């Protein structure tokens, strides 16, 4: 969140909060209510992005569910859509906590890894992401999808 | 360390579930108290020296022996990683209480803390003294409210010494 | 700290660097002109 | 570490001796397997990161949990470090299969293994699971010759952790 | 190659090459007339290799070849079948210096970062490292055929 | 042993054994029969091998078992001897392990502040290592007696 | 660590209490023996060599087994650890005689040194038997007077590993 | 002290003390009899030396016993006389050490932290410093006047 | 470092093609060699503690100057720096013949070792006469047909020093 | 010389020499006179002292002279006593300096690997220098014999 | 470095010669300045802060560009390593007078300054003039007799700069 990003800042210096972290904090703590809206927005309408997106990956990479492909078949393909259900969440997370934090924390740390042994093409994901990402600020009303998307951003600059 | 925030978006996380009204409630109850909490912070932050020397001159009126010879406090070095200890539970007292959870101090401050302190020799019982030291002169500075919720938290880092 | 308590980085982030005391160990360093 | 030909060396270093028959008896059934332990080694070398995806698959079908949300393996992290204990697990096994004697597996896998697990919360049932999963699916690969020398250091692992 | 390792070893420990070092190097050297005739094998059969192992390599993983892959396109699938070469050529470089160094320095080192660079699936780059060591093990005599897939297994694991 | 240092040597490194490494090994056990043969040539002869290079390092180096010689007397005699013994069935050791392991880790290791010790001229060991080479190489075969000069090699460069 | 002179001042820094008589006796005391302290140090740092030399060779001949195979000396390893072991204690000694006091014993080299023992398996009755050898021929060599001094920390030593 | 300096000297390097260092030893347990004569002279009249040293202070700086000041009052008087006892007895200290180490152990590390906590200049520390410098100095003979403002000095340049 | 092999398949790969006639060839003559090459590294292996003893003992008699005072040999130091030298050169000397390459030398040896020399006013034909007599020493032990091949890295030292 | 480690101490921690170290330097500097007639009287008896000491080394150790000892022969023995006149030099400039860094940077940096060279015997030279010991302090006075033996234990020590 | 005595002792070893009555004199010599070394030192030592004063504002005076803005003087830490160098050359003449040979100055000040110097912009001529400073003003303060022979080291540093 912002304020654990903030006092651990702090900590590592051993100093009490600045004006600068205070005033964000208070900045963040005004524009919640906006971010709750928002991630009721992406809430409510997940089941369509999910769909939106693996539709629009499997036109962009119709490889992945071809014969040979990692999301050949039902179930597999069911797993893919699975895994931008779990990434959608965890945006949602972030919008509410104002960082990038719960993403990071639950679904970038060791992707690299995770991904190889299960031996799913990171730049698939990549276009799934920024699938998702159209979707997404399609459904969002102006400035608000701005900072969706540098969620979204952010999971395609840590999947590639 | 986790806030109020991160402890809703990792409940919600383990059950796998989106955000519903309930978890929107408790953000927003969280929300409404983050004015009081960032100033109380603030007021803190500013009057941290103020707070200190007040409640280490308590402690050591209270208690003369530990500034005596042969008292745990008497030395320049001892008396400073007194007031040094003192510092450290006063600012994580203001982290907990800006982050709105108590995570922190079973993660930052309390582990360990009383084989820490057993092993140099420092006095459990007056360290607890100089934190209620602390509390009673924050109270004060950051009035009723603020003191209400400070409290929370240096009666945490009590009972978790004691 | 094996030294001077204060110098902690928890406390002191600086505390590393900070001037080394009698109850510090002994510290040696390799002056001789480094060619 | 030790091996089997190290092994009797120091039987008969500690005992002052030199070798008798049992020994070289020893020696030559050591040398007898020595041929099968480098085959079944470039196979499993040959096929680790595929040995490791099957056996993680299986175990994730059998006990889906781990995986699901609230499970010990939900996360990348989380599932990352599995994968990365399971390799440890194969390398080593690999190890004291080719080694012929058990010792490294006690010194850089099982001394401490337990506490950890306990420490961090990983299920120890499970992780045998995984052990004898490996087991099951390098048996396929190495051969029934080279499936019996390696099934007993997997039992091996997986009972030191049991 | 060997005689470089061991070298390397023993200067390490600012010490002459013990017993054990030289009687690898003994060995490595008594050995070289085979592992020479079995490079003279494999670079005698080039087109063969390249072309089956690339047959085996677009049968077992059809979606390389397949419209959103990797390797679709002519161009593409020349450019796989010049990094087979490549690889070929390296393992016969490692087979005659009697270690997997001059792989390591020419294609391991910095392989993953290259083809993550390339887009190039590692998945496909084993498979095709697998297709190859079955073709160049067919040609070759029952004791030779170890030797050669001993580092046709190196690559394989060095690759992922 | 072989298998011990090439294990220890990937171990180190975090990976499987290389292809050298397993070839090595692959050498060791062919040829642990001949070196058992060995082994056994030189158990069966340890008491003639004792004596004769006893003998010959006290006709070459007279000062140790003159007056005021470490060696001096029947007990120093009789522990100089011990210790040939000891460097012997060391060496037997080192032909059945394949390497000058466990010869390093039982007897090289920390020999000379156990001589300054024991005020044990290393010089005498020195040449005491070569009798027992001289004495133990001329009851072996040619094949025999280059692996076994190897290990005795190693031995007297330790000590030296 | 912690001489005669800066043990004084910490008893009467503890207390508050200035140097008074029986203080400055004891600081005259300690500074009598400083010419026989250096001097026995000198002699000792001199002779090291013989006498490890010494005690080793009377330790392995009354406890033989200790050098011969199976015992915990049998390697050039561990005889080298044997008599390194030895020369440390010898050093300690030393610098402990030359302090007058024995704080530096226990804390640089009796800090957890028995269990330490115990958890490799070295004998400690035999390592004792090895202080009394160094005792007895440091004794000879330094002269009655330093050899009474040097006494008290040899034991201090066999007592903190007995 | 000296003796726990060469010692700790010896120790780090893991050596027995060098001649140099134990002539060192020697020097100091040497000059031990006047270093306790001059020691026990600053400890008899100490009283004196106080009572001094805090009048030619009170009267250089009034404002620290004015009202306002840190030392106005019987208790805050009596506290700053004190502490110039603790300062005369870590100098006494210093001086049968031989070393500024008990000084800088007892009453120098931290000390500036403390008197920031207490509200006490730094500045008027270091002129009671001096004034005690002079008052002792006056009352003890020139030869020892020289050591003993060494401590003194220290104490001061650590203050400041 | 590189040795034959290395050095054939670093022209190869900068030239981008498979291995011809010639360069089997090559390898050919390198193994042949191989053989020998080990034989003689193994006989040095054990002479050069002897082989230093002798050349030593040789170039100082020869030139009893350099360890008589005033001489750049003159101290137990200097000494010990002289004779390091040579261990160094017969050291590098059997890698350079082991591997079959003089690289060896240039990337470790002789880079700037004339100016160094000078520099510090080491005479050059004195430790050519080192490196001579360590020839002819080694060539005596290894046999004639090592002793060319030894040879001829020792003729190259010494014309890189000269 | 004691100026020399003085002024080395106080550089490394970087202030000029304190009070004590100025004592020291004069302390040095007003003995120079005693410490020149005690060099001079060494240099006097170097004969009687060399050749004493080494009739008391051979006297213990009859082997070193003996037919294979390392001092057989008159050319030898003759080096054995240029040695033993070198340490006696060595002894005498640490007496003149005031320290033992003549007798380290002349005569014990690398005196083992040295002597190893030339197959010395360590034991014999403590021995030599024990004798030497013995000899030199008779000549000298009570408190001179005492600075002088100081010196040759060292070397002693050293040499061990 | 080396003083007055190990020069001696050098130009005594270099011969191999033992010590005879020209080296006594020289000896002697020494060690008669010594008591007036040792007093400039300690008055030196003493003062130190004083001539830096003098010599600073001296130099400063001359030059009040330095101090000013876009002078290599101009800012806090820039003029504190301007006042750190001055004490560095007093105390290095300090080291170097007491030693009686100015071979340290060449080891350790003048060892690459002049290059460190020019590639960091200070002005050469600007540290002279204040060498030259310190030097008066150390003339003034020891007395002509001190001040004769502290010259010597000041005009060697302002020479090695120059
Ligand atoms: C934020 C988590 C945290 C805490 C709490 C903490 C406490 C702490 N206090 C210390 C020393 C000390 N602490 C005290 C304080 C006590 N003495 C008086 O009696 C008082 C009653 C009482 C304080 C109110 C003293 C006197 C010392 C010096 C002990 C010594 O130096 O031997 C030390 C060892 C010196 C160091 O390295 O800092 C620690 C670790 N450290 C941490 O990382
Ligand atoms: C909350 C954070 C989190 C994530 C993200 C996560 C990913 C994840 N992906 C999985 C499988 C999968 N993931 C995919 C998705 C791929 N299909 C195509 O190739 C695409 C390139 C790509 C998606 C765009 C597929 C097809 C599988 C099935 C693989 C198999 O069954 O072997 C599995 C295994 C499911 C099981 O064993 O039951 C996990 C745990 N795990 C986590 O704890
Ligand atoms: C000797 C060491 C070495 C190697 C190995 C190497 C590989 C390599 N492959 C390349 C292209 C390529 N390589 C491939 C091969 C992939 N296609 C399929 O997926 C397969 C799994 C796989 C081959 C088996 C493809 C498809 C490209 C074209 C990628 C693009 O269009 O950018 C390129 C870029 C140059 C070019 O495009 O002509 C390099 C440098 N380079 C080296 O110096
Ligand atoms: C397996 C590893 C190992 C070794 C090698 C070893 C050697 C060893 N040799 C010893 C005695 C001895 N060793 C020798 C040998 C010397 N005599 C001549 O000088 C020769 C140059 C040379 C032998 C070739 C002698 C003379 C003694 C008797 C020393 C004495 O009586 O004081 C001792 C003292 C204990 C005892 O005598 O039982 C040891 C520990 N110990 C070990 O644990
Ligand atoms: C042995 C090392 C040591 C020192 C040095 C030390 C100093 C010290 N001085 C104190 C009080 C004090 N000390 C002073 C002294 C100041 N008054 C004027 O400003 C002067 C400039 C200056 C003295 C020359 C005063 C005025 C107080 C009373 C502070 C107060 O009660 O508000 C206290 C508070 C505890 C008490 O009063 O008993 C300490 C710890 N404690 C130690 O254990
Ligand atoms: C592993 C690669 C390597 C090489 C090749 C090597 C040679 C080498 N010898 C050196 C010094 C030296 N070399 C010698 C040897 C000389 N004494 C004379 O009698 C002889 C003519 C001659 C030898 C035969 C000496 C005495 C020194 C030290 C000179 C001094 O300390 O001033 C130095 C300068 C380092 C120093 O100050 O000690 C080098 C680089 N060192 C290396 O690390
Ligand atoms: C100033 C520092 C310094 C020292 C100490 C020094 C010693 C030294 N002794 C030497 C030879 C020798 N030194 C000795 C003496 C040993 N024989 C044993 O019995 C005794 C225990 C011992 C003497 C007490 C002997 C016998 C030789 C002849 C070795 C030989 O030529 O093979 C040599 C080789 C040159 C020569 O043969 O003349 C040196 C350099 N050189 C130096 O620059």
């Amino acid at each position: 969140s912002v304020v654990t990003k903030a006092i651990v800042s702090a900590d590592a210096e051993a100093r009490y909060l600045s004006p600068g972290e205070l005033d964000r904090i208070r900045g963040f703590v005004s524009s919640g209510e906006r971010r709750l809206r928002v991630a009721q927005t992406l809430t409510e309408s997940r089941e369509r992005i999910i769909k939106q997106a693996g539709d629009q990956l499997f036109q962009k990479r119709p490889d992945l569910v071809s014969p040979g492909g990692n999301a050949y078949g039902a179930e597999r393909t069911a797993s893919c859509l699975r895994d931008l259900d779990y990434y959608l969440r965890l945006v949602t997370f972030g919008i509410v906590a104002g960082d990038v934090t719960p993403i990071e924390e639950i679904g970038v740390i060791g992707v690299k890894e995770m991904y190889r042994n299960l031996e799913v093409p990171l730049p698939g994901m990549v276009e799934a992401v920024k699938a998702m990402k159209s979707v997404a600020t399609g459904l969002l009303s102006g400035d608000d999808s701005a900072e969706v998307g540098y969620y979204f951003d952010y999971l395609a600059g840590a999947l590639a | 360390m986790q806030d109020a925030i991160t402890s809703v978006i990792n409940t919600y996380d383990v059950q796998g579930k989106y955000f519903d009204t309930s978890a929107f409630d408790k953000l927003k109850a969280y929300y409404a108290t983050g004015e009081l909490r960032v100033r109380a912070a603030g007021t803190i932050s500013a009057n941290a020296a103020t707070i200190i020397k007040e409640a280490s001159a308590k402690l050591f009126s209270n208690q003369p022996d530990l500034v005596r010879p042969g008292g745990n406090a008497y030395t320049t070095r001892r008396y400073a990683a007194c007031v040094r200890d003192m510092d450290y539970f006063l600012r994580y007292a203001t982290y907990a209480m800006l982050a709105g959870d108590t995570s922190i101090l079973d993660e930052r401050v309390l582990n360990g803390l009383k084989e820490t302190y057993n092993s140099l020799g420092v006095p459990i019982s007056s360290t607890v003294q100089g934190i209620q030291a602390m509390k009673e002169v924050t109270g004060s500075l950051v009035g009723s409210g603020a003191a209400k919720e400070m409290g929370v938290y240096f009666d945490y880092l009590s009972s978790g010494l004691s | 700290r094996s030294g001077n308590p204060i110098t902690n980085e928890r406390g002191n982030p600086a505390g590393g660097i900070s001037d080394k005391t009698s109850l510090s160990p002994q510290i040696f360093k390799l002056t001789q002109d480094n060619r």
